[PDB]
């Protein structure tokens, strides 16, 4: 199949600002290159065809350019009603192809996340399993890493990230970290910390609790 | 105004079959070619079969990955276009859309779609355990809701009363099959002594309702 190369993945714009983004055909597509809007929740929607030609009812502010094989889709002046993802798709061959998507989002100053750790509750123990959650509260941008420390050994595999989506009021994000093992393997150690590196924080932020303690 | 109202999503185990439908309104039905078009996070958006008019056999294409054990037809005297599924993958799982191609070109009108999710889960309610606020401004405190199957659960706080600073998570597959989920919620520490804050939990696959108080660990 034709695959549609989408970039960048993640679009980030200020109120205002005129913004493109770009579709890439692994080979030749002529002019058969169709764009489409997917607000949250809701259906495609067909913007463009054939690369350049603005479907009826659909503001004036987009435009499509390319031929061949490089292909760019315009907002002049985005709206917030334009914050959704975005598809290319291809007709100039079977199988019809769609890209991966660009994602426009709202851009905003930095902000730090705070953070929070919480220790497994005694219920959950009786039960076999311990959950440790960290919690990076409201925070841009969405880019963050969280490091998982256990008596002071560097964690990997056992734990899955969780993210909002951006926020209507503040745009921010907000992320948790949960660490499962089993209640035997949690009650080997003692020190449970998390590190969380965020380019608003002048330096990474660790939260720890010592099993067991309070 | 054009219309394409798709059903028949649901839960079915691997192996299994399942068919889905589609009600057109709005253009002339029989001149036009109906498509099925998937939607899922780790495939984005893959076309999966098209039935062409009678005017030209009715032709019927597949995708690769569905040839074989996908079948769609169409019911002209009902505006309806189907896809029939058999031998389900977990790799089938999502969203299926009824979508008309304009004669091998653009997808010009898309339904609301419909959820295909293929597992062997069985459907099961959340365990509810305290996030609790930290004995050590603002303090933060939650609900872990896990291992419950399948989607989807609502969480409140104190029944509707407590929105402002709220974050409940996107649920997470685990391995095990099941999903699990935190909400959390920001609220003055001042206030920890002088409020209560419960989550409540509803899992309607199950018909599980949970309440949980979430108070500071002695």
């Amino acid at each position: 199949d034709i695959l549609l190369t989408q970039s960048p993945a993640i679009l980030s714009v200020s109120p205002g600002e005129r913004v493109s983004f770009s579709c890439r055909a692994s080979q030749f597509v002529g002019s058969s290159i169709h764009w489409y809007q997917q607000r949250t929740n809701g259906s495609p929607r067909l913007l463009i065809k054939y690369a350049s030609e603005s479907m009826s009812g659909i503001p004036s502010r987009f435009s499509g350019s390319g031929s061949g094989t490089d292909f760019t889709l315009s907002i002049n002046t985005v709206e917030s009603e334009d914050i959704a993802d975005y598809y290319c798709q291809q007709s100039h061959s079977w199988p019809f192809t769609f890209g991966s998507g660009t994602n426009l989002e709202v851009k905003r100053t930095v902000a730090a996340p705070s953070v929070f750790i919480f220790p497994p509750s005694d219920e959950q123990l009786k039960s076999g399993t311990a959950s440790v959650v960290c919690l990076l509260n409201n925070f841009y941008p969405r880019e963050a890493k969280v490091q998982w420390k256990v008596d002071n050994a560097l964690q990997s595999g056992n734990s899955q990230e969780s993210v909002t989506e951006q926020d209507s009021k503040d745009s921010t994000y907000s992320l948790s970290s949960t660490l499962t093992l089993s209640k035997a393997d949690y009650e080997k150690h003692k020190v449970y910390a998390c590190e969380v590196t965020h380019q608003g924080l002048s330096s990474p932020v660790t939260k720890s609790f010592n099993r067991g303690e309070c | 105004e054009v219309k394409l109202e798709e059903s028949g999503g649901g839960l079915v185990q691997p192996g299994g079959s399942m068919k889905l439908s589609c009600v057109a309104s709005g253009f002339i039905f029989s001149n036009h070619w109906m498509n099925w078009v998937r939607q899922s996070p780790e495939k984005g958006l893959e076309w999966v079969a098209e039935i062409r008019s009678k005017s030209i056999n009715s032709a019927t294409h597949y995708a690769e990955s569905v040839k074989g054990r996908f079948t769609i037809s169409r019911d002209d005297s009902k505006s309806a276009v189907y896809l029939q599924m058999t031998d389900l993958r977990t790799e089938d799982t999502g969203v299926y859309y009824c979508s008309r191609n304009y004669y091998g070109s653009t997808y010009d009108y898309w339904g609301q779609g419909t959820t295909l999710t293929v597992s062997s889960a069985s459907t099961k309610g959340p365990s509810v355990f305290p996030l609790a606020p930290s004995s050590k401004g603002t303090a933060a405190l939650g609900c872990l809701v896990k291992d419950y199957f399948p989607e989807p659960v609502t969480v409140s706080w104190n029944s509707g009363a407590l929105t402002s600073g709220v974050h409940t998570f996107p649920a997470v597959l685990q391995s095990s099959g099941l999903y699990s989920l935190s909400s959390v919620v920001t609220v003055p520490s001042s206030s920890l002594g002088t409020q209560t804050y419960i989550c409540n939990v509803n899992h309607k696959p199950s018909n599980t309702k949970v309440d949980k108080k979430v108070e500071p660990k002695s």
